């Protein structure tokens, strides 16, 4: 029964974590806060000043 | 006209330097300079 339960979540976690919008925001707002003030770095390179 | 290689071109009265290469990419008739992105002149019209 222990390793039918252990077995069972693992393929949960699986199918959880397959259906494209899983929680990997935590992961995705580094890379996405990084690219923005990049971004915005030169954007604000554009300007007059 | 030298391409494929660095140098200084003051196009129109635009100087700078950069080495300039061949794009296959389609211009409208009515444009002459270029800024792509960020402030900078991507592209550029030859006179001549």
């Amino acid at each position: 029964l222990i390793a039918n339960q252990f077995n069972s979540a693992i393929g949960k976690i699986q199918d959880s974590l397959s259906s494209t919008p899983s929680a990997l925001g935590k992961l995705q707002d580094v890379v996405n806060q990084n690219a923005q003030a990049l971004n915005t770095l030169v954007k604000q390179l554009s300007s007059n000043f | 006209l030298v391409k494929n290689k660095c140098v200084n071109f003051n196009f129109n009265g635009l100087t700078g330097t950069g080495v300039l290469t061949e794009s296959n990419k389609k211009f409208l008739p009515f444009q002459q300079f270029g800024r792509d992105i960020a402030d900078t002149t991507d592209a550029v019209r030859d006179p001549q």
